């Protein structure tokens, strides 16, 4: 029986959410033309 | 060459004056017991 | 007068002193919720 | 037994205040060499023509240098990479001008470098250790090939080794920014991680050890009295240094096993050194850094500066100025 | 006069000697160009 | 060691990859999005390619005035319609 | 708990991570940076 | 040790080493005072950057 | 120059050939442990 | 001047390498 | 007894994944905003209004060209903050006039204060000394003087470190060209603790490598190593004897070896700091008055040292009107320092 | 802004799928610690 | 005026090297064992 | 090795000192014109 | 430089006399 929520479970997701949006972001981003 | 007539003293001095001291306080640690 | 960059300085205290208030609220609520076993 | 023997047994002798071994026996008179030339060029050598185009380099500090300034010249432009021993001179005075106590100093040191290398691997293996020490001092070593030997080759001559002094090296690492862009080369970056990392896991396993020294002294004696040369139990706690450091980031970030800890610290600047070396080594042969010159272009076609862009505009600076009598042609080809 | 009971003997070994003389030596050698100008 | 889940045991789990097939892409999505839209730009004041210059002018619309700097760069911005 | 095996885990995410880096190399041949 | 003249008249500021009161004491108050010279300190230095700027005070020479 | 050519040659055969013989002189077996 | 100060450090430290490793204060195994 | 300050103090000091601690309420924010803001800013936030400089993903850079570059010259040492009178609270002008440059240079310095007490916290609560959070003195000596004292010697934030890869690189070359930082003895001595702490981490790591002792069968030497064992795991005694007769000296007192190991790159970090410190000023060391008057006097007098401010002059000319767009330089073709045909 | 939910609609449906998987666990978690 | 430019030098190790020798022979004596 | 037997320690008490200190001041004193010329 | 080198000398010469007399080693009848 382990807790789900935790310091370190919130820790993990301030990095890692953002993260992957910012992945995606630039991911469009090579399908830029000027 | 014009340099700074003031840098071999400058230079001496501050070879001399922390080696003293360290060769000062070598020496009396050797004369202890 | 209040100038607007006074106003501008007491928006700025406001708004730490608002992070600060809820960040300890938050903190000591927690550490009354989950207390160590001794 | 036979002299031979007895000599034999001399030289490669664990019991010599100074181990000798056969790789010594190169390397002691080598060094000797390249010391003593070094030494009297870098107080007495008359200016050397460096550039090969008649304009003689001052080096030497009677005359006119100071430590900062002083340097061993590199030889002349005229001779690229010909072989110019003492005897192929007609005489000391023209073996003085052409720069040639820097081949007799860098090819002494080089030869005598790679013995030291292999003198660290034949006395490891006379005291029974492992042999590895010299791979990590093949780090250093490759560096010195790279900018005394490796670079003049693929440019075509000693005239652009690196000098023999403090301003001759910056005058080296300012040309090779606005020739090869090394601080835009990825193996260059990966020195600067190995020497910034070396010295921050310096700094660090340092203060680790020292927090976590066993107390064994009083307040008014230093500590380094509490270890004893040759005691067999560790002076420090390891357990407690990564009770610490793994709190300091997260346990599994920390260390526990002193070999694996002790191996990163050999390993990280060790390998960041190599890919240095091999940065000025591949550069040698103009594989040069990441060119990033107008790379941004807005809608109708204008040029939109990025930070390269700054850099190139110093390294033009740096280009059109360096060696300011030695072009005749539009091109730096060499 | 009493004696001063806080008083401690001071003491520099050879490698410490070793190491100061090559700091200042080295120090030397390097700021005196500064120092000339 | 100290009382959380290992972090093998959640990654390796069915309930782990149910939860996060979803949010991970979904995630990834919206910061497509983000820049497909244009709203990266408009959020941030970054120009777009056609939107560095006006069509015949060459000087960058570098802040010179410190307290009007907000004023200067809207101006800079009307020039370009 | 642990029914997907962690290698498959480490295998199938690596090659992520080899996707989207090679897409951004592949942006700097085309696009915006390009040079072109 | 030696007594003197002076010594005997200083000696009541001298003789209460170690003595504290109870618990937590005046530090609320305390907290009060170092908050009130944080936000002085934010005000003069925001006056100096001219981040702060206030009728009839002209950060300048020209003052 | 030509007396200083024939002394180096010399000198560095003389040490080359220390240093050949040398290690052809049972090197392996100057170890503490295993001599094979 | 100058010449002469630069060479005499030098000479120092290379006389100083002399006593730090002949003339060292020796290991011994406690 | 047990109050609230109390009840708090047992939370923050749990033993769990990531440690907290009173230190953390200071640290996590500020390192996260700081390392939050930088990338928020190299993925989408321009240097157009700044610098004249595209600095984003979002434009075209990349991972060696991205930056959060400074304010632009205009702002002088503005605190720039999002309500001040530059921005007056419109997020979007604050990104354009380099807002996000002291955002993070300022979150940066109050996370580094932030990790020192980290450092110091841990220590007193596991019980060793606080030597890490000494030899951290150094990276913090060198980012307040660099990101800090140097600029608010200068005219602004604009001539600080931007935060980026190729943008330091361009900060190295402005110090060679303006400051002939290469020359300055504080310098020397920061390359000399670096490098030497490199030297000494390779060493070191490489000498107890080789002298373990058999402490298992495997060839494979890392698993006959045990945390709690009280042995040393290699002969201190053997590595003595190898240096002795290698270099001459060695280190005979394990203690004294990592003492030094501190010392060294500590030391040569500070060094650096307190030269940047001059260059605040422009107090380089730029010159040699000796060698300049006699080589204005002598046209055959040439050092190295005459050739390198020959590099620095070019650099200068060549990249200040793009780099300094503030001072409207505009340098006829004909004013420009060039050799023959280059 | 038609953009601003364009781009959190993914977001929040992800937060709402992930509440609706986790919320037995989490309302058992949050049941222990009081 | 127009005095010899090593006086200086001349005067400060004149004064310095013997009162240093004897300085050095003077605290070891104090440092003996009595 | 065996010590060498004919070491001795070396004494200077501090009246020599004082004595030594001024013979060496006062001599400075008087050359120092000279020096300087 | 000439005159702070004398009144240097002088100077030291005066302490010296301070140490000789409060500071001498005290003469004590055995
Ligand atoms: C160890 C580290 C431990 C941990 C470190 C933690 C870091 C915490 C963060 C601190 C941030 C400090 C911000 C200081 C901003 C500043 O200075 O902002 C600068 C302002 C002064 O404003 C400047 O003033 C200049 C001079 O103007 C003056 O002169 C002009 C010309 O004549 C005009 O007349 C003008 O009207 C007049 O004001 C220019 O105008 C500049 O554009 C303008 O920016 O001073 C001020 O706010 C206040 C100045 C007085 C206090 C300064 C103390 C702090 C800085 C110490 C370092 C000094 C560096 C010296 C160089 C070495
Ligand atoms: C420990 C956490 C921490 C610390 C030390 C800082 C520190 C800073 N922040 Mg950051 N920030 C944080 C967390 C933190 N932040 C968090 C969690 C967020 C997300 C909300 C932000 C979002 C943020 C933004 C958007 C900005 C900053 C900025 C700043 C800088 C200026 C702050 C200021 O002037 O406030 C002043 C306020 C105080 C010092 C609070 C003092 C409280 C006193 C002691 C109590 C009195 C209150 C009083 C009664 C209220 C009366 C008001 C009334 C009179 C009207 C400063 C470096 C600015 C910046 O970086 O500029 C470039 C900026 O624009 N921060
Ligand atoms: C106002 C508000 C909101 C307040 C909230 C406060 C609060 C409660 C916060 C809670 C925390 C929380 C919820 C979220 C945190 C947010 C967040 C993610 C912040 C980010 C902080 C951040 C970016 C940190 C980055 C720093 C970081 C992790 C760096 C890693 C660096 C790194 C490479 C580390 C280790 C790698 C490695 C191999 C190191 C070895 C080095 C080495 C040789 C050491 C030598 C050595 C090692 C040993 O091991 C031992 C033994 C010994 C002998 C020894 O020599
Ligand atoms: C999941 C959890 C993850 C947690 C992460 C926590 C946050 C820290 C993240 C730090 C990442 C910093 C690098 C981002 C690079 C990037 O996005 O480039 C994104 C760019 C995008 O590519 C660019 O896109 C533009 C779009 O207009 C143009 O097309 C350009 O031409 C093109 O180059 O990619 C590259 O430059 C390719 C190389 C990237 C590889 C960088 C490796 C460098 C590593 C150095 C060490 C730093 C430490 C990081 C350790 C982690
Ligand atoms: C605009 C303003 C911006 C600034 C605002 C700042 C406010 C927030 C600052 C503080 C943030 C701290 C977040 C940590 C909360 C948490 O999840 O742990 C607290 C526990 C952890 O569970 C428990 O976890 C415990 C382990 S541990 O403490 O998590 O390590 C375990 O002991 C226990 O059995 C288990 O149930 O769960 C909660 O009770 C959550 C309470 C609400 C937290 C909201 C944030
Ligand atoms: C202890 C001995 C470890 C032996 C290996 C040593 C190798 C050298 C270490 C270098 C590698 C570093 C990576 C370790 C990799 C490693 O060893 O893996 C092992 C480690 C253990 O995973 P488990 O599944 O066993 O998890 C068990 C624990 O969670 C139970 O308590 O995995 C991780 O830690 C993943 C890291 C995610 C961490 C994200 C948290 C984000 C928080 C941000 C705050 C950070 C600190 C802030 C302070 C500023
Ligand atoms: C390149 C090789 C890297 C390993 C050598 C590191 C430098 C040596 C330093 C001085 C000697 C230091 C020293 O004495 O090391 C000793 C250390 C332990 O020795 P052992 O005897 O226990 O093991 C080595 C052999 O005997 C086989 O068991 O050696 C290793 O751990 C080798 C690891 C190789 C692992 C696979 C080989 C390649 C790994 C690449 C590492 C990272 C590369 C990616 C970077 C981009
Ligand atoms: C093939 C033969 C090659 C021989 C080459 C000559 C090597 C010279 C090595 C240094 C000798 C002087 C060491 C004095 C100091 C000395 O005797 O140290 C001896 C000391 C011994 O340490 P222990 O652990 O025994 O001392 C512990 C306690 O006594 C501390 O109180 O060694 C170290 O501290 C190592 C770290 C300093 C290493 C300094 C290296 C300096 C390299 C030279 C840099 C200056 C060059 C200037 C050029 C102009
Ligand atoms: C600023 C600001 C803020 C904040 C924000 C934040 C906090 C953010 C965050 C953000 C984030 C947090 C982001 C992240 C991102 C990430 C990324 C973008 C990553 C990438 C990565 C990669 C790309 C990788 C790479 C690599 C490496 C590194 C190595 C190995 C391999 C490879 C190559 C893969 C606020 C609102 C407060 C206010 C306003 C201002
Ligand atoms: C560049 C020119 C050199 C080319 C030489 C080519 C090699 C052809 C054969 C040469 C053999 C050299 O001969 C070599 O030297 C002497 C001569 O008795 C021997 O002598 C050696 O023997 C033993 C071996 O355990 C050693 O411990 C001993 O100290 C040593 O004297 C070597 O065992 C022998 O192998
Ligand atoms: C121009 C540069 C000049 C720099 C001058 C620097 C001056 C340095 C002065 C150092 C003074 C040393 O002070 C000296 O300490 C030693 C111990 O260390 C004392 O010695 C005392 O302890 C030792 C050791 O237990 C006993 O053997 C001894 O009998 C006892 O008197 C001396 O009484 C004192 O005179
Ligand atoms: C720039 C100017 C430089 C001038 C430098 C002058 C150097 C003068 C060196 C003086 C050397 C003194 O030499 C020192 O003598 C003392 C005794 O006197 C010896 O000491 C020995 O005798 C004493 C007294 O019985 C014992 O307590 C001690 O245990 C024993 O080792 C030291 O082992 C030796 O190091
Ligand atoms: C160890 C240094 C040896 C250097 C020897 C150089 C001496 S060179 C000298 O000059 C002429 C050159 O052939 C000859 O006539 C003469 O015999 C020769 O000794
Ligand atoms: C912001 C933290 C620093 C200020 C701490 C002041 C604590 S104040 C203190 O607190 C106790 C509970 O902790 C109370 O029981 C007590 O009555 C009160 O005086
Ligand atoms: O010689 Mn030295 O530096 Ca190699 O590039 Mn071409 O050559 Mn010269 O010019 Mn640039
Ligand atoms: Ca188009
Ligand atoms: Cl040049
Ligand atoms: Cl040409
Ligand atoms: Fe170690
Ligand atoms: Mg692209």
């Amino acid at each position: 029986s382990y807790p789900i929520f935790t310091v370190r479970w919130v820790a993990v997701h301030t990095l890692a959410v953002p993260t992957i949006f910012f992945l995606g972001a630039i991911a469009a981003m090579q399908f830029i033309q000027r | 060459m014009e340099v700074n007539q003031l840098g071999l003293i400058a230079t001496a001095l501050f070879v001399l004056v922390p080696s003293v001291f360290l060769i000062i306080l070598y020496v009396q640690t050797e004369s202890q017991q | 007068t209040i100038t607007p960059s006074l106003k501008g300085f007491f928006i700025g205290l406001l708004s730490g002193a608002v992070v600060l208030g809820l960040t300890f609220a938050v903190l000591i609520a927690i550490s009354q919720i989950d207390k160590v076993q001794r | 037994a036979n002299l031979w023997e007895r000599f034999c047994n001399w030289v490669t002798s664990t019991d010599n205040r100074l181990y000798v071994g056969w790789f010594g026996v190169i390397m002691i008179p080598t060094l000797l060499a390249a010391t003593i030339c070094f030494v009297i060029a870098f107080i007495a050598a008359p200016p050397v023509d460096i550039d090969g185009i008649r304009e003689p380099v001052s080096g030497s500090l009677l005359y006119g240098n100071n430590i900062i300034t002083g340097a061993v010249v590199p030889s002349s432009n005229a001779i690229g990479l010909h072989f110019y021993p003492i005897w192929e001179a007609a005489s000391l005075d023209e073996w003085l001008y052409n720069g040639g106590p820097y081949q007799l100093i860098i090819f002494h040191f080089l030869l005598g470098a790679s013995c030291y290398m292999g003198r660290q691997w034949e006395l490891s293996y006379r005291l029974g250790m492992r042999p590895w020490i010299c791979v990590a001092y093949s780090a250093p070593l490759a560096s010195a090939f790279a900018v005394f030997l490796i670079y003049p080759i693929g440019q075509g001559s000693f005239s652009d080794g690196m000098p023999l002094g403090i301003s001759g090296t910056f005058n080296f690492m300012i040309v090779f920014q606005a020739e090869h862009n090394i601080l835009m080369h990825p193996f260059h970056q990966l020195g600067v991680a190995g020497v910034f990392g070396g010295a921050l896991f310096c700094a660090m396993h340092g203060s680790l050890v020292t927090s976590s020294l066993i107390r064994e002294t009083t307040e008014t004696e230093s500590a380094n009295y509490g270890y004893k040369f040759g005691q067999e139990e560790e002076t420090y706690n390891i357990v407690a240094a990564h009770g610490y450091f793994g709190r300091l980031i997260f346990q599994y970030a920390s260390f526990n096993n002193s070999r694996s800890l002790h191996f990163f610290l050999a390993a990280w600047p060790v390998v960041g050194v190599w890919f240095a070396a091999l940065g000025i080594s591949t550069m040698a042969f103009n594989l040069n850094g990441f060119n990033f010159n107008h790379s941004v272009i807005d809608a109708k076609g204008n040029v939109i500066n990025t930070w390269a862009d700054i850099i190139n505009r110093a390294n033009l600076g740096m280009e059109v100025m360096h060696e300011r009598n030695a072009h005749n042609f539009p091109l730096d080809l060499a | 006069m009493e004696p001063n009971p806080n008083r401690q003997p001071v003491e520099l070994n050879r490698t410490s000697l070793y190491l100061g003389l090559l700091l200042i030596l080295v120090l030397a050698l390097l700021f005196s160009s500064y120092f000339f100008n | 060691t100290t009382g959380e889940r290992p972090f093998s045991d959640i990654i390796t789990s069915v309930r782990y990859w149910v939860i996060h097939s979803i949010t991970i892409p979904a995630l990834f999505i919206a910061g497509w999005l983000f820049v497909s839209t244009g709203l990266a730009y408009d959020v941030f004041g970054t120009p777009r390619p056609d939107s560095y210059y006006a069509q015949e002018q060459r000087s960058i619309p570098l802040v010179t005035d410190r307290f009007e700097a907000k004023q200067q760069v809207e101006t800079f911005l009307e020039q370009l319609k | 708990g642990g029914r997907i095996p962690l290698w498959i885990v480490a295998t199938v995410a690596g090659m992520g991570v080899i996707v989207i880096v090679g897409l951004f190399f592949y942006g700097a041949y085309a696009g915006l940076g390009s040079s072109l | 040790a030696r007594r003197t003249w002076l010594g005997d008249i200083l000696r009541p500021l001298n003789s209460e080493y170690g003595k504290v009161a109870p618990g937590w004491g005046t530090t609320p108050l305390m907290a009060v005072f170092m908050g009130l010279f944080l936000v002085f300190l934010l005000i003069i230095l925001e006056i100096y950057n001219s981040t702060l700027i206030l009728d009839g005070v002209n950060v300048s020479w020209k003052a | 120059m030509e007396t200083l050519k024939i002394t180096v040659y010399i000198v560095v055969t003389f040490f080359v050939l220390l240093f050949v013989f040398g290690f052809l002189s049972g090197d392996p077996a100057r170890n503490p442990k295993r001599k094979d | 001047m100058e010449t002469i100060t630069y060479v005499f450090i030098f000479a120092c430290i290379i006389a100083l390498f002399f006593f730090a490793i002949f003339f060292r204060e020796p290991p011994r195994i406690t | 007894e047990r109050g609230w300050f109390d009840i708090l103090d047992d939370w923050l000091k749990r033993d769990r994944f990531v440690f907290v601690g009173w230190s953390g309420i200071l640290l996590f924010p500020c390192a996260y905003l700081a390392l939050g803001g930088w990338l928020t800013g190299t993925t989408f936030v321009t240097s157009w209004y700044t610098h004249g400089l595209a600095s984003s993903y979002l434009e075209g850079c990349n991972f060696l060209t991205v930056a959060v570059s400074t304010p632009a010259n205009s702002m002088g040492h503005s605190l720039l903050l999002l309500w001040g009178p530059e921005a007056q609270g419109d997020f979007t002008r604050w990104c354009q006039l380099g807002g996000l440059w002291t955002f993070i240079a300022l979150h940066g310095a109050f996370g580094l204060i932030g990790f020192m007490l980290r450092q110091f916290e841990i220590a007193r609560l596991v019980g060793v000394r606080p030597y890490n959070a000494i030899a951290f003195s150094a990276p913090i000596a060198v980012f307040v003087s660099v990101f800090l004292i140097y600029p608010l010697g200068q005219s602004s934030w604009f001539f600080a470190p931007s935060f980026g890869v190729a943008a330091i690189f361009r900060f190295l070359l402005f110090f060679q060209g303006f400051h002939n930082w290469t020359l300055n003895p504080f310098h020397m001595m920061g390359v000399a603790g670096v490098l030497g702490g490199a030297l000494l981490c390779a060493i070191h790591g490489a000498t107890v490598e080789n002298t373990l002792f058999q402490d298992g069968e495997g060839a494979s030497t890392f698993r006959a190593f045990n945390p709690t064992q009280a042995e040393e795991t290699y002969s201190m005694v053997t590595a003595n004897r190898f240096w002795s007769q290698i270099f001459g000296i060695a280190f005979s007192n394990k203690r004294w070896l990592h003492f030094f190991m501190l010392f060294v790159p500590v030391t040569g970090l500070w060094m650096s700091a307190i030269g940047v410190v001059g260059l605040a000023l422009n107090l380089r060391s730029y010159d040699f008055i000796s060698q300049e008057i006699r080589a204005a006097e002598d046209p055959e007098f040439e050092t190295f040292y005459t050739k390198n401010l020959l590099l620095n002059e070019g650099i200068r000319a060549w990249m200040a009107p793009q780099d300094q767009p503030h001072e409207n330089f505009v340098f006829p073709e004909e004013v420009l320092p060039r050799g023959n045909a280059l | 802004d038609w953009r601003v939910l364009v781009v959190l609609l993914p977001v929040l449906l992800a937060a709402g799928w992930a509440v609706r998987n986790i919320l037995p666990y989490a309302v058992k978690q949050v049941q222990k610690l009081l």
